[PDB]
């Protein structure tokens, strides 16, 4: 269903470019909004920061695949580049849909420490992330635990 | 943003909101040859709870008020009938422990019909809440309008918000919606009805915006609300300290 | 020449400020400071940061004794918008509430209350620069709190600032102990919240932080203890610190 | 992996002949895409298709 | 009554404009290339043949009293899309056309010649610019500001009558 | 003097007009990129087939909101999306501030997504 | 009537539509060969997970449980989110069809909630209702897909 | 150019929204002042250039009352107010004819003794 | 893409700090990176040694080679530049994959 | 008479590139998703107070 | 309705349906159902990406057989009463009746059934125009001959 | 020709326009390493009345495949003069095209029979002026304090005939150029008779 989608957005590209350099017009971004999530790379690899550098990327497939053999630890998406391509799949609304079939909010927060805080509401709720600053004690003097 | 005195009405045990200013309701009009008139037109009884957004609307027919008089004191002990006709009609796992009313002139009547149910609290609000302004809405509107007979009517006023908001938040929108809706009514449904593609559904009292577009539209009607207080005592906001104007916007 | 043009170039700003500050001895403080209120909370950044620097100059002449009832609360409130908006680390707005509160320091006790509730609800916030610039607020409102006689508002402050020393921002930590120490110069140590015989122990593996601010900071806050309060800390504790 | 293909180049010259090799690279100054002929006539020219 | 205002704007172009947008040092030039304009070389390229089969072009100067000595200079028509043919006496002036040509009855921006690719098809052209003494093709005047389209062996003459006539320009195609 | 006070009162309320852009006095800007829209429906004008019947082309010169001729071939681009008018040479002339511009623009709205997508916890 | 290959990790099998005696509807996992002149479509290819690469997948699952950080239990996680994304956004239909890979994808997703069950000491399924592993790290939770 | 410097910094603040900007104090003006232009560049010179960003719908040179050549800045008004800001800050310090011109934000007063003149150009300008 | 290994690493031992510090003065200083490339294209005939190491793959085990970070340099730019190259000019015919 | 400025073959409208086009390309390993679950999360101010445009309104 | 919100159309939806309705001849019913609801009521709510969806999804049916042929009986061409929303329907519901029939086996059965308001034979011939001149754009020309005779006739 | 198949991707053609429009834009676009290049130079700062400082006077066709030459003798013949050459390369921390004219002596590869002393005189201070302009901290730190000894036996003919036209060229850093304005100052200090020619080049 990716293939025979990329089928028909590619060729409705190639249509409305010949329509505006015919006609001296320019796209109106509304044209190219249905489809912009589709195609295989992806429209919008067409309008990038950096697509003239990607350009000169020639056999970045191969290179990407022989990281095997150069780096001990590497991705296991070897065979898609999203600068390339675009990224190739959306999981939005399975976080959306994992939250209603758990019964809501609600319902999952009754389990927790929520209302031992005193906060009113959870929709700002921020936990902390990795900062850089967890080993900003030291320099060498660290033992090997 | 946030009012400091409401945070234990959103605690676990069941509270009611009961509030009776649109009870008996009259419009103004002229005889044929030119005079004041004052026809009583259909009332409601307004009844929330703020956790479930649940809302038990009495409709009160005009044909209770054709037969009698001193009527502004009668409304008063027949709302705690019906308030107290419907508490009775609730099994006990859904009873309120708490009705909070709106006015200071409801709590005599309404202990007076509450005596069955002793653990029952009944108390007022230090709050002031826009519950009689509830009537330009047009969904509540007209169903009002169009009743002939008494009849109790449930709505869901939170829509479908509990989704994805507490409802600590549901209760804060609805109260803005309300009290802009209290301060000028025709400008505040311009903001509500300024998109066309913005639709409301049918089992809905409220159009379905995305949650970027609820924050743009709450942000438009504390400007209203505001803008309002500006006219009405020829005053500039500069003027205005930071802590009275979260006064203005919360009543 | 109050107008967000002349604030971006710096040199007008800087004499059309000047001319500002002269002209201010003539006018007199309460008819300036009000010209500067609309300034202060304008949405633009460096127009709002060059009223603050009027500010500051203005009051350093003339003191606030000028001032009456409402424009010292008008002043507060505007000074506290200009805080809150602050999104880079410029000092001038912490100049100008030491000179603020400097001037009127008794009259500044009805005001003391929301400002703190204030500062502990910016120390929850998840932007660092937002937990800094509040403890730092509250480095500087510490005299004025003392003079004022608000003591149980002091241990308030003291026990939750204790709270955050384990804060991983070095920024934000170095503002932190900065502000317990001085809370603690101020106060009784015997009344003191926590006890230094806890604060202390709390204070000596931080001394291998390997950041600047943590680090001048948090000597000066056991250097401060040896001189006061010495015999809260047993001598084997005392010489962890020398190594 | 340059010269993994370069390399690899050889064993698939070897493999086709010079004659269907360019069959299937079409013309050096006009070349196919990957699996298109010039003509069906080409195509079935050899039973390697 | 005599006059409205003394003042009176103009609204009509200074050359200023004009002299910016198309460059050469000083004096603003005419003749702004269409959209269809190539080289011969590039259009030998995008069809991709070897030197062999490739069309070239070029005006060879034959002069008008004697066409016995052979060329006078022989220009080379591949290299660029347009040429401007004018005034080179060679004893001060300054150079502005590429084919110059030492005649005093020409202007310094006489005529030029013109490829274009017309549906797939390089076609060569020439066009008067509108000149002091006006162009002749064929011993022909020809009307100015149109592409009139060359062939084989032409003559370009730079002046309306055979009296000024001093050199002869031969647009050769193979 | 009354009389002298409206007559500059008038001079104040004159010039205030006459200073005063034309777009601004007629009408909201958001109504103009809304109309974008109205052809965004005609997006489904194309794919229907009994359209290709009833189609013909009868041009209509691009317009001003007042009404004014606009410039005819495709223009460089603005954050406005204001079209040049009719005695525009074609020659762009610029410091360079609106591609320096719309780089920042760029540069913002990339500088969000990657503040969330680049977390680690 | 079948032709057989096999091509980067997929199985395929195909039958020309004119050979099989009855043609029935399929689900996801079939695609349809289309004749590009009539744009009719002419055959059918099965797809299956190569044998090997459900192998590959499994020698992940144990990578992933001995790996240094393994005993963090939100890192466990998401190795656990990112191999198994990185599985079906290759295969995607391949995977309807191939049953020996759903039991392995049943056997992992147990063994990596049994190692943050026993990282605390209790196997009790009261303490461990589905909402502490299926709940979205913004709320908290493992976030385990 | 002062100008220039201070939409350099207050592009680097991230400010990017026109009522944030210092143009916002001047949202009721339509008119622009162009100075420091070359003495030959005429009304409809004037047009040519500064039709890029919208359409001009006044246009005052100022020129001498005795030898009726130009002072060297004129005055234009625009239809849409916000080609003012694009004519301010992209068109400032351009180079055009040696000479690079500044553009500012304006209030126009006009006046009587060039009266007109104001029909004389308006007859051109009522054209479009 | 020499770079792009370091995006997520917290903790790097010696010869990690020493990798990125000559990627660094690449950007840094990119005419004289440029010029060291050719003068071991030209004339760089004998090299470091290389260390191979396992990985584990339950299945199997597969080498690992890392070479010395600075001629690393020079062939992640000679990679990009033969496989540019080799496109322009057509050398891998359709059917290589 | 003025040579004009050379226009690309094709114009696109300004959006295409104002976007942030194949932004979220620059991500963690870890990563599954592409924004925040909440949008108090992204934003910086639920309300900000303006005492421009509220001053013009009553005036 | 859970089908249109995704992005393209699956054999899931397809597959699930089919089971239904040779179930019990109840969900049978309430597919034969559902198709007018969403060609007399719904089409005027739906855009252009959730029609080539919902085409797709009843010309898939439509062509093993689960739904019949005369289904496609309530369906009438004319310039007055065929919404442009609804003949953007038609035409991804016959594209992929052509697809997986074949267009020699599709004029079977568009023969064996009796649908008038797709094929008009019978007169009005601004209509037989309109037909003619719907489909030859749909690219089914070879459809129209039956057509193309009687109007030649006629005029 | 037949495709055997359809299109599903960006068709054949078109990538490759997209691969010719990055080369066209490629030189008006600025790369980042090219903008980094820029960047380190004075000039980069600097307003156009600022760079008035450098006006200041200061006084056919055959095809077919072929295979590459054996020795490509040619190739390392072009590139043996921008890179190797003969210099130093241990000591600097840069060397830079603009330097290869300045100093050029050091560049130079005549190894002995030199002009008799003197121009083993004129080699070392290009050595010292190297030293002291590229040179690490050590190599700057010692020739600097050897140049300002050396300085009262050397010309003051000899060094501000070499010196001083460093200090134009437009490829300049900023710590490069406070390294030779130092070594002006301290040369000055010195020597003290100074003569109208070389009052008017400082």
């Amino acid at each position: 269903n990716e293939f025979l989608d990329s089928q028909r957005v590619w060729a409705e590209y190639a249509t409305k470019r010949q329509e505006a350099i015919q006609q001296n017009r320019r796209l109106a971004f509304e044209e190219l909004e249905g489809s912009w999530d589709r195609g295989i790379p992806r429209i919008s690899t067409l309008f990038q920061r950096d697509r003239h550098t990607l350009a000169y990327d020639r056999g970045h497939r191969i290179r990407r695949e022989f990281k095997q053999y150069s780096l001990e630890r590497n991705s296991p998406f070897w065979w898609t580049n999203s600068h390339h391509d675009g990224k190739l799949w959306n999981l939005n609304a399975y976080r959306t849909d994992v939250i209603q079939a758990l019964g809501g909010i609600e319902t999952i927060l009754e389990h927790t420490l929520f209302k031992g805080t005193g906060f009113n509401s959870w929709e700002g709720l921020f936990w902390e992330k990795a900062s850089g600053f967890e080993d900003s004690m030291q320099f060498k003097k660290l033992t090997h635990a | 943003l946030n009012s400091s005195n409401y945070a234990e009405l959103f605690n676990n045990d069941i509270k009611l909101f009961v509030d009776d200013t649109n009870v008996y309701r009259v419009t103004v009009h002229k005889t044929f040859e030119g005079n004041v008139a004052t026809k009583a037109i259909n009332g409601c009884i307004f009844t929330l709870n703020p956790k479930t957004g649940h809302l038990f609307l009495k409709i009160i027919h005009t044909s209770v008020w054709a037969g009698q008089k001193r009527l502004s004191q009668l409304a008063k002990w027949k709302t705690a009938e019906e308030v107290s006709a419907l508490v009775r009609s609730l099994p006990k796992e859904e009873q309120p422990k708490q009705i909070i009313v709106t006015r200071k002139a409801m709590l005599d009547p309404l202990e007076v019909h509450m005596l069955d149910f002793p653990n029952i609290a009944i108390r007022p609000t230090e709050l002031r809440l826009p519950f009689s302004a509830a009537m330009s809405i047009d969904k509540l509107s007209d169903v009002v309008m169009k009743a002939t007979e008494p009849q109790m009517v449930l709505f869901n006023i939170y829509d479908d918000w509990l989704d994805r908001i507490s409802s600590y938040t549901a209760f804060s929108r609805l109260t803005l919606l309300l009290r802009a809706l209290k301060t000028n009514e025709e400008s505040a449904k311009m903001i509500l009805l300024s998109d066309p593609t913005i639709t409301i559904k049918s089992y809905h009292l409220w159009p379905s915006f995305t949650d970027e577009q609820w924050i743009t539209i709450e942000s438009q009607m504390r400007d209203l609300i505001l803008t309002e207080y500006g006219r009405k005592y020829n005053v500039n906001i500069s003027a205005l300290t930071q802590t009275e104007i979260k006064d203005i916007i919360l009543g | 020449f109050w107008v967000r043009r002349v604030a971006l170039d710096r040199p007008l700003n800087k004499v059309v400020t000047y001319t500002t500050v002269t002209l201010a001895k003539k006018l007199g403080c309460s008819y300036t400071i009000d010209k500067l209120l609309t300034p202060l909370r304008d949405e633009a950044e460096p127009f709002r940061t060059m009223a603050v620097h009027a500010v500051t100059r203005t009051v350093n002449l003339l003191g606030t004794a000028d001032l009456d009832e409402r424009l010292e609360t008008r002043l507060i409130d505007a000074l506290l918008i200009a805080f809150q908006e602050q999104t880079n680390s410029d000092s001038i707005i912490f100049k100008g509430f030491g000179a603020v509160t400097v001037s009127l320091d008794i009259r500044m006790k009805p005001f003391l209350a929301p400002i703190v509730s204030t500062i502990l609800n910016h120390l929850k916030h998840k932007t660092p620069l937002v937990r800094q610039h509040a403890a730092d607020l509250c480095a500087i409102l510490i005299p004025v709190i003392k003079n004022c006689h608000e003591f149980e508002m002091l241990n308030k402050l003291n026990i939750i600032l204790y709270e955050s020393l384990g804060e991983v921002y070095p920024e934000v930590l170095g503002s932190i102990i900065n502000a317990m120490y001085c809370i603690t110069s101020v106060m009784d140590l015997d009344k003191l919240q926590p006890p230094i015989n806890q604060i202390l122990p709390t204070l000596t593996p931080i001394l291998r932080n390997k950041h600047r601010k943590v680090e001048v900071n948090t000597i000066k806050f056991v250097g401060l203890i040896g001189k006061l309060a010495p015999t809260y800390a047993p001598p084997k504790e005392w010489m962890r610190i020398c190594f | 992996s340059f010269i993994f293909q370069y390399y690899g180049l050889v064993i698939d010259l070897l493999l086709l002949g010079q004659e269907r090799a360019t069959d299937l690279a079409g013309p050096a100054n006009n070349p196919n895409e990957f699996m298109q002929f010039k003509s069906k006539e080409v195509e079935k020219a050899h039973p390697i298709r | 009554k005599s006059q409205y205002i003394d003042i009176m704007p103009d609204f009509s172009p200074s050359g200023l404009l004009e002299l910016e947008s198309n460059n050469k040092e000083g004096i603003a030039l005419k003749h702004v290339e269409p959209q269809d304009a190539i080289s011969p070389d590039n259009y030998m390229d995008m069809l991709g043949l070897e030197a062999r089969d490739r069309t070239m072009y070029e005006l060879v100067i034959y002069r008008k009293n004697d066409k016995d000595k052979g060329p006078w200079k022989r220009y080379d028509l591949n290299g660029r899309s347009c040429y401007l043919v004018g005034r080179e006496l060679g004893h001060t002036e300054i150079v502005v056309a590429d084919i110059g040509i030492p005649e005093e009855t020409s202007s310094k921006q006489h005529c030029v010649i013109q490829f274009r690719n017309v549906r797939g098809i390089l076609k060569c052209y020439v066009m008067d610019l509108d000149s002091s003494n006006g162009t002749c093709l064929n011993n022909v005047v020809i009307p100015g500001a149109r592409y009139i389209e060359l062939r084989s062996g032409d003559v370009l003459t730079l002046s309306e009558f055979e009296e000024d006539n001093d050199y002869e320009l031969i647009f050769m195609n193979v | 003097s009354k009389y002298e006070d409206e007559k500059a009162a008038e001079r104040e309320q004159y010039l205030k007009n006459l200073n005063m852009g034309d777009v601004q006095k007629l009408g909201i800007n958001v109504d103009a990129h809304d109309k974008k829209k109205n052809q965004t429906a005609s997006s489904l004008t194309i794919e229907d087939p009994a359209i290709t019947f009833t189609h013909d082309k009868e041009r209509t010169v691009k317009t001003s909101l007042l009404g004014r001729k606009l410039y005819d071939k495709p223009a460089p681009e603005n954050r406005f999306a204001i079209m040049p008018g009719s005695r525009w040479d074609g020659v762009h002339r610029s410091n360079g501030f609106e591609e320096k511009w719309f780089a920042k623009q760029n540069e913002i709205n990339e500088k969000k997504v990657q503040s969330y997508t680049l977390q680690e916890d | 009537p079948n032709l057989l290959f096999s091509m980067c990790g997929f199985e395929v099998r195909i039958l020309p539509r004119q050979r099989m005696e009855e043609v029935v509807s399929n689900d996801e996992g079939v695609w349809d060969l289309v004749d590009e002149r009539t744009k009719q479509r002419t055959a059918k290819a099965y797809l299956k997970v190569s044998e090997e690469e459900i192998k590959k997948f499994d020698s992940r699952i144990r990578g992933i449980l001995m790996a240094s950080g393994s005993t963090t239990f939100t890192k466990v996680a998401a190795k656990w989110n990112t191999s198994l994304i990185s599985l079906f956004t290759y295969f995607r239909e391949a995977i309807v069809a191939t049953e020996p890979l759903l039991d392995i994808l049943v056997k992992g997703e147990t063994r990596i909630q049994n190692r943050v069950k026993l990282g605390l000491n209790s196997k009790m399924p009261t303490r461990f209702p589905p909402a502490v592993f299926y709940t979205p790290k913004e709320l908290g939770g493992l976030g385990m897909i | 150019n002062k100008i220039q410097q201070i939409n350099d910094k207050e592009l680097q603040s991230g400010i990017l929204s026109p009522h944030q900007s210092w143009h916002n104090e001047y949202k009721d003006n339509a008119y622009i002042y162009i100075g420091n232009l070359n003495r030959e560049l005429t009304e409809g010179d004037i047009l040519t250039v500064f039709s890029e960003y919208g359409v001009p719908v006044d246009v005052i040179l100022s020129r001498d009352e005795n030898t009726g050549e130009s002072q060297g800045f004129a005055y234009l008004k625009y239809e849409d107010q916000r080609s003012t800001i694009l004519a301010v800050d992209n068109l400032n310090g351009f180079k055009i004819g040696g000479r690079a011109l500044k553009i500012d934000h304006t209030f126009y007063r006009p006046k009587r003794s060039l009266q007109k003149y104001y029909e004389a150009v308006k007859e051109e300008l009522d054209r479009d | 893409d020499l770079k792009d290994v370091y995006a997520s690493k917290v903790r790097l031992n010696a010869s990690e700090r020493e990798e990125l510090a000559l990627i660094e003065e690449a950007y840094d200083n990119p005419h004289d990176t440029l010029n060291r490339i050719k003068k071991y294209l030209l004339t760089q005939r004998v090299f470091k040694p290389v260390d191979i190491t396992m990985m584990e793959n339950y299945q199997n085990i597969s080498p690992v080679y890392s070479v010395d970070p600075l001629e690393k340099i020079t062939d992640a730019y000679l990679d990009q530049y033969l496989w540019y190259e080799a496109d322009q000019r057509k050398l891998f015919p359709n059917w290589i994959k | 008479a003025a040579k004009r400025s050379e226009q690309p073959d094709l114009q696109y409208d300004s959006r295409f590139f104002t976007r942030g086009a194949n932004a979220s390309a620059k991500r963690h390993e870890d990563q599954v998703y592409d924004n925040p679950l909440f949008v108090q999360q992204d934003i910086e101010s639920i309300y900000k107070t303006n005492y421009e445009k509220l001053d013009e309104a009553v005036n | 309705k859970s089908s249109l919100q995704e992005s393209t159309f699956s054999k899931f939806y397809s597959i699930l349906s089919e089971r239904m309705i040779t179930f019990h001849r109840s969900w049978q019913t309430a597919y034969n159902e559902t198709f007018e609801q969403n060609y007399t009521q719904d089409i005027e709510d739906y855009e252009t990406d959730q029609l080539r969806i919902l085409g797709k999804f009843w010309g898939h049916l439509i062509s093993y057989e689960f739904l019949p042929m005369d289904c496609l009986k309530i369906i009438k061409l004319t310039e007055e009463e065929s919404c442009p929303q609804g003949r953007i329907f038609i035409k991804f519901l016959f594209q992929e009746l052509v697809n997986e029939l074949g267009l020699d086996e599709l004029q079977l059965r568009l023969n064996s059934s009796k649908l008038d308001g797709m094929f008009p034979l019978e007169g009005d011939a601004e209509h037989i125009r309109y037909s003619i001149n719907f489909f030859t754009a749909i690219g089914l020309g070879l459809l129209t001959e039956d057509m193309r005779s009687r109007l030649t006739i006629i005029q | 020709s037949h495709q055997l198949g359809g299109q599903y991707s960006i068709p054949q053609d078109l990538r490759e326009n997209l691969q010719k429009e990055a080369a066209r834009i490629g030189e008006n676009e600025k790369d980042v390493l090219q903008e980094k290049m820029e960047t380190r130079t004075v000039q980069n700062r600097e307003d156009s009345y600022h760079k008035r400082r450098f006006d200041m006077k200061f006084e056919w066709d055959v095809k077919g495949y072929e295979p590459p030459d054996e020795s490509s003798t040619a190739v390392k013949e072009n590139s043996d003069s921008a890179l190797v050459n003969v210099e130093g390369i241990h000591d600097l921390m840069f060397f830079k095209p603009s330097d290869h004219k300045y100093f050029a002596d050091v560049i130079s590869k005549k190894p002995i029979d030199e002009l008799n002393k003197d121009e083993k005189k004129e080699r070392t201070l290009s050595m010292l002026l190297l030293k002291i302009k590229n040179g690490n901290t050590a190599s700057r730190r010692t020739s600097m304090r050897i140049l300002t000894d050396k300085a009262v036996t050397f010309g003051p003919e000899m060094i501000f005939n070499r010196l001083l036209p460093i200090l134009l060229d437009r490829s300049l850093e900023d710590q490069e150029r406070h390294l030779m304005i130092k070594t002006i100052d301290r040369v000055l200090y010195q020597l003290g008779d100074l003569t109208k020619p070389y009052v008017h080049k400082i």
